[PDB]
């Protein structure tokens, strides 16, 4: 039959023993596709990936002999998969990942003339990458992929890039960001755990820059009408006070917590963000609009105080434009 | 005689049949017919890009070691626990993210045989497929979301798949979704695509859904024209005391700011403009607009006679009866040019 | 004698009987009646239109290849870890939507043996089963949640189910729901239905819901006609806080529609018109009328004039209260259909 | 001489020992008195009903399968590998709602034998328990969570429960709960009941708990206390200042709305009234009728001799209105503190 | 010479070596020598009371039956796949609510093998540790949660358990935490705590926290400074109309109620008294009094001199208690 040559290429073959245990380290290459990249979370400091990993290795107990074929390439089931020996291999910074089983293990192989065989198992991935939220609006993201081996050592196994697809998709349409270069720099991340020696390390880094579209749509305009409405405010005579103040107290109410409430939505990070400061410098120019007011009626009520409040209403709002340009002048 | 013997000497360990050897191999590839039965849709939210679905799954095949001539019965089926006993296709959903099976008091699987030797096996599966959300007409969105059915550990050269031409995607009766409708009409084409190691057989259905205008239409539109004809009364309050307009007008302000802000969060975060969020942003620059003119009539009120309070009085009759106008023609642009 | 020897000897390696095959093949259908038993209901939801049930499940068939004339006694039971070794129905719940077994300790499973060869086999699990809500009048609203039973891999020619007579769907006594009760009468049809395949036996039960009009009824209704007679209180101020009357009264107009927007967010979205969304509705358009002819009357009054602006007030004043009042008579009439 | 060889000849495949036999078969029952550890409780919510705990479950029972005269000590543990090859109970949960256990590292199981055939099984177990909530006087609640534990498979003639009664329900030392703490005391009878296929054991135990107002008092009643003091203040403005003093009016009319609102989204919907809800909605009626009374005085105030009335009137309120929110809250701790 | 005849003869069938059997049976206890290596912390969260962390977890013993003497090199590994062949501690955790294994591309477990019969058994898991968090100083905390690592089914005249001196609990180099930075200092201690069915081996390995001030420091303490500059300036405002003084006051008021009101959202609910609710309550205290004494000198306007004096005496002396209170305070919960 057919799977004569299989079964007896497994009877005497021992899985338990990575192959050459006693020569070189077996070597290694990887392919790593990338399917679905899924949105990524900050207050969670987290992202998805979908990945169809792909692994290479010489195997000369998984010499395919000529006497069938001499095929250039076999294939055989996920059984045989898991009876067969594999490299172990973990994700660094994974801290919830599975398999899928839709109706079975999704493994292929193919095994070459030379005794190489090629294995890819489909695997659902969720990240963890420290993200540098200061200059948030305008940050370019860097979340990191490695791989590295665990029971194996360095002396014992070994990982390479091949020289191949580290990107594949090109119509990954990912909702926020969005990914021109992929390059692979801190590539090797041979790292030492105390007791253990030298395990080798593959290492791969998704470089993610941020739009600016929801942000700049989603506060920027309502930060302008509240400052565009203390403006008018500068704009009403200091005669009336059940009028003026009221809307200008209203406005930095709206403004604070407007600022209260999109600041609750990122992750707490400890220290000034660029959105932070944006929302600072609205709410104290409200509040100058307000003690501005308040020194006018203070004035007028026993020089005249409607020079100052014209020249303040005259002033001040250049000042508001060359200091949000010097903003993103200098975050830009 | 014994119908257990039947099932051992068609496959198992007394028949020489090797599940782990796919039907007529180095031959030409198997062509596997398959269809599908949707059973119930829901959960489809645009917050997370994706649906639910939950579906049927059956596959076709000759397989000439499956073939036997003792029973004179043309159909037989056979007991869900010996399924992973013979050859099965490594049918799999490209586009996964989250997916399962029952296990509810059995395997609830099935598996028919033909007397000729072609097989019938059906299998229930839960779904949770990702949906590329296009969000550009909002309120009168069209949407369809691919389902990716191709195969893993077989080349195309040697795997094939294909739909039946009667009724592939035959669809339940009784279902229904929330705000949501789909279309009669449903395609079906092919995404046999390539990748660096080789080729696979790639079969592709899709759908078309419509969303009913009804909650969002009321739930959203309402407050705007509230708001339209609450300025509209302010513009017909009289000038004498300025806190009575000028807190009007700062309510409305804050009922546009407050209802844009509950609007923007169920919707999820994109860059692009969306179809609503324009109407948001008009009905504010209006009622802007609106607490601007009173200014400007405040202003030329007590610069300093009545021969401007004249001048005043006409361009806030000038306003009053141009707003409606304005407001009821761009209303027509607006709805007019998104439903085309 | 032995009762592992008799064991295995009924059924098992050394048993010739096969778990494989249905009883009685090729022949007649084998019947399998089945009865639940509720234990827990609770945990409904609106806004992902399903409700969640842990419930028992016994099945009642008679197998004659596991009839047996040893043991004197007639009932007997097993051990579960037997249960595997024998035939089992392929019951499934249809609208499933997630469900699964209890593992603490044991497989909560319980197997009875008669001695002629009737059996019974009962097994706990948990449910999330799929309920077409329906949310027309939703503050007096009665669903029909429901739960099809259907085999899967046997044609209705070789297996159809039925329920025991005697209380098939009995349920516990200290069960209760929040904003919840369910009906003590239980329909019982079938839902026999045809796929491409062919069609498959299918049972099952309806049960009734009715939700307590309490909770929604003071917590949302109440505010409602709370700020309506604060609008007929305004009504009573004289024209001289004419920015008093106008703040408060579009205060109001924030109140109810803040209200309302919780009262929709509550509520998952749907097309077709509410019940209580008139209500909403309804208190913001009085709200509306009241600022409306407020500043209508002022106008008038700047534009003899004053007391037919306070004989228009008083008759507002005598008028609205009166229409608010018939207004909810003919409601709560038309919503008790 | 040899544990294994023991271990062989005591259970498993050269033992003659089946472990889906009960002990004394076609006999007298079996006593199976076993005892409850808590460990951890936490997560308790109103949100869906329920309460997860962690705890240790001990049982004990003699198989006289097991006896055994080899090994001179009386105690002798086992590794929890043997433990599928020995009889066991079904043992589980009425309301339990999901559980699992804990296969960290190992399957956390512990099996002992004793000299005459006794032995001990333990396991750990993390439940999610579903608790038939009460809220009527929610704020000084006082709660009452059982967990039926109960046999499933086997009738009164072949299996009973009964407990330890020294320490039967043995709780951890430093444990806590935020906003609860519980009672030493706890009670334990049986639920025993039957169904159609016949009738199964109960053991149980309940824990009486409380919730200590602390942090709903600071929260719940601290606001509305300074609302209504606004209120009085709105009382001591003068007439004149008619939008000053109505504004005042309204916007406490908006922070009651918005704290009522607030406090209603923690707990589940109920029909029944609750015990917060009277206090705010009857203080929120205090502000409501302090508008109204401004309006009135107001409307009264629009020759000249009803404005020494209006005055006086005003006076009253402002005297009494304290007075009576004030007996009123007294009135009602007492009612809603026995 | 054969790796396949070598493994068979050590461990497994055949070999006599019985899996089921903890070494020296009958006799001294094995001391098991036992570290653990940080990877991540994260979900520092006080709403469910606990956090998660991802850690490796090793130990070190000897098992006579292990021993061996024909390879010749010292260190020696082996197929994860044969770990069940042999014994195996139940090293569990006390409070973990929770865990799973990782199980990518295979169980992610590293078993070693020392010449003269000591073994090195590693494996990568992810735990939820429920903290005994308190909130009495919440701002300026000081956080000390543990991990009870022990035994379960093994008295401790059977087993005990013991760290190895050198850097027990070394943690990775880059780590950062949200609203947290651990201290370099942890501390080590015994837990052998009883139970009415015996007693039984505890080790405990506690973890410093303190919690940065910059978060809540800006986006609560701002806006509360703003708010009482916001009443300055009402003090500032003449008598005259009563609208714009009152009005902006129940703006504040609003603003110190919607504050309070979404500060705790986040944090769980505790019966005893907070930090940051103090101050909470004290600055709306602060602008109660303002409120108070505007509706007070209202009254005695309707002697303008005395109104006009206590006005500036009050908007005089106020910032003074102010500050005297902010710096009482901050020293109070510095110290
Ligand atoms: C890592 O090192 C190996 C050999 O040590 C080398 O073949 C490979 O190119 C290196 N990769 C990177 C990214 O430096
Ligand atoms: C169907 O299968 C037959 C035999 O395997 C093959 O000759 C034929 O080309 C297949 N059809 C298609 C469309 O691939
Ligand atoms: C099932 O019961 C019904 C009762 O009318 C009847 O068809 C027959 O007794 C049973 N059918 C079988 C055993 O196929
Ligand atoms: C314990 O002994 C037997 C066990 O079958 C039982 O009849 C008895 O009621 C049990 N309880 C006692 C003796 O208190
Ligand atoms: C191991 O046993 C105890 C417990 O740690 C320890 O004191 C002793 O020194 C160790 N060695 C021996 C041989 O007991
Ligand atoms: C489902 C339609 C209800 C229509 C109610 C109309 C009430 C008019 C007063
Ligand atoms: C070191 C930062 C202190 C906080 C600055 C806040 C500026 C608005
Ligand atoms: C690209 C930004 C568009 C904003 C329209 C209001
Ligand atoms: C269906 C067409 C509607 C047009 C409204 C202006
Ligand atoms: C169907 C669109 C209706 C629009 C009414 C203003
Ligand atoms: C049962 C509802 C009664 C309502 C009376 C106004
Ligand atoms: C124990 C109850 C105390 C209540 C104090 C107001
Ligand atoms: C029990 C809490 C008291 C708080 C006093 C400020
Ligand atoms: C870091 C807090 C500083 C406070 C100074 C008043
Ligand atoms: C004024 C604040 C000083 C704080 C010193 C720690
Ligand atoms: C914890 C000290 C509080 C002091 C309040 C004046
Ligand atoms: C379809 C909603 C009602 C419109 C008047």
């Amino acid at each position: 039959s057919t799977s004569n040559i299989l079964n007896r290429l497994l009877v005497s073959y021992d899985p338990r023993i990575r192959p050459n245990f006693k020569g070189i380290p077996v070597d290694v290459v990887v392919n790593i596709f990338i399917n679905s990249f899924g949105s990524i979370q900050e207050t969670t400091m987290d992202y998805r990936v979908n990945i169809f990993l792909r692994q290479k290795w010489n195997d000369p107990r998984l010499k395919l002999p000529s006497d069938f074929r001499g095929s250039d390439a076999l294939t055989v089931d996920p059984t045989m998969y898991k009876c067969l020996w594999k490299p172990d291999l973990f994700f660094a910074n994974e801290k919830s990942a599975n398999f899928h089983d839709v109706t079975q293990e999704n493994i292929l192989l193919f095994i070459f003339r030379d005794g190489d065989v090629l294995v890819s198992m489909r695997l659902s991935i969720t990240l963890s990458c420290p993200l540098d939220l200061t200059l948030f609006p305008m940050d370019t993201q860097r979340c990191k992929m490695q791989l590295e081996s665990f029971g194996y050592t360095t002396d014992d196994l070994r990982f390479i890039w091949q020289s191949g697809d580290p990107v594949q998709l090109e119509k990954i349409a990912l909702p926020q960001f969005d990914i021109k270069k992929e390059d692979i720099e801190y590539g090797n991340c041979t790292k030492y755990y105390k007791g253990t020696g030298y395990y080798t390390c593959v290492e791969v880094i998704f470089t993610l820059r941020r739009q600016v579209g929801f942000y700049m749509m989603g506060v920027y305009a309502p930060t302008l009408l509240i400052v565009v409405l203390s403006w008018l405010s500068f704009w009403i005579n200091p005669d009336a006070s059940a009028a003026r103040v009221p809307l200008g107290i209203f406005s930095v109410l709206s403004l604070a917590s407007e600022c209260t409430t999109l600041a609750a939505e990122l992750p707490k990070v400890s220290y000034v963000k660029a959105l932070d400061v944006w929302l600072i410098a609205c709410l104290l120019f409200g509040f100058a609009s307000l003690v501005e007011y308040a020194v006018v009626q203070v004035m007028l009520n026993n020089t005249a105080a409607k020079r100052i409040d014209l020249y303040a209403r005259a002033l001040f709002p250049f000042c508001f434009l060359f200091f949000n340009v010097i903003y993103w002048s200098i975050y830009l | 005689m014994s119908p257990s013997d039947f099932l051992d000497k068609l496959m198992g360990r007394t028949s020489g049949y090797d599940a782990r050897i796919r039907p007529n191999f180095k031959g030409p590839p198997v062509n596997v017919s398959c269809n599908i039965f949707i059973n119930s849709f829901g959960s489809i939210a645009e917050t997370t890009m994706d649906y639910r679905v939950n579906i049927f799954l059956r596959q076709q095949w000759n397989d000439p070691r499956l073939a036997y001539n003792e029973y004179p019965d043309d159909s037989l089926d056979l007991d869900p626990s010996m399924l992973d006993s013979i050859w099965k296709p490594d049918l799999f959903f490209a586009n996964e993210k989250g997916a399962h099976f029952h296990e509810i008091t059995t395997d609830n699987k099935l598996l028919r045989i033909s007397r000729n030797g072609n097989v019938l096996y059906s299998i229930r599966i839960t779904l949770t497929l990702a949906c590329p959300m296009d969000l550009k007409n909002f309120p009168m969105d069209v949407q369809t979301c691919i389902m990716q059915l191709e195969s893993f550990g077989y080349t195309m050269n040697d795997l094939i798949f294909e739909w039946q031409e009667q009724g592939a995607v035959q669809v339940a009766d009784g279902l229904t979704l929330p705000q949501f409708i789909l279309k009669e009409e449903k395609d079906l084409r092919y995404c046999t695509k390539h990748y660096n190691t080789g080729k696979f057989t790639c079969i592709e259905a899709r759908f078309h859904l419509e969303r009913q205008m009804g909650y969002y239409l009321i739930q959203m539109y309402i407050p705007s024209l509230l708001i339209v004809i609450l300025s509209w009364i302010s513009f017909w309050i009289n000038m004498d005391a300025a806190p009575a307009r000028v807190g009007l007008g700062i309510t409305t302000v804050l009922t546009m700011t407050t209802q844009s802000s509950g609007s923007r969060a169920s919707l999820p975060k994109v860059s692009y403009v969306k179809a609503i969020d324009i109407w948001m942003a008009v009905c504010l620059l209006f009622v802007f607009s609106a607490l601007l003119e009173y200014a400007a009539v405040n202003f030329v009120s007590r610069q300093h006679r009545k021969l401007f309070i004249q001048r005043a009085k006409k361009i806030d009759k000038i306003s009053r009866i141009g707003f409606p106008m304005a407001f009821l023609i761009f209303n027509m642009f607006y709805w007019i040019i998104y439903k085309i």
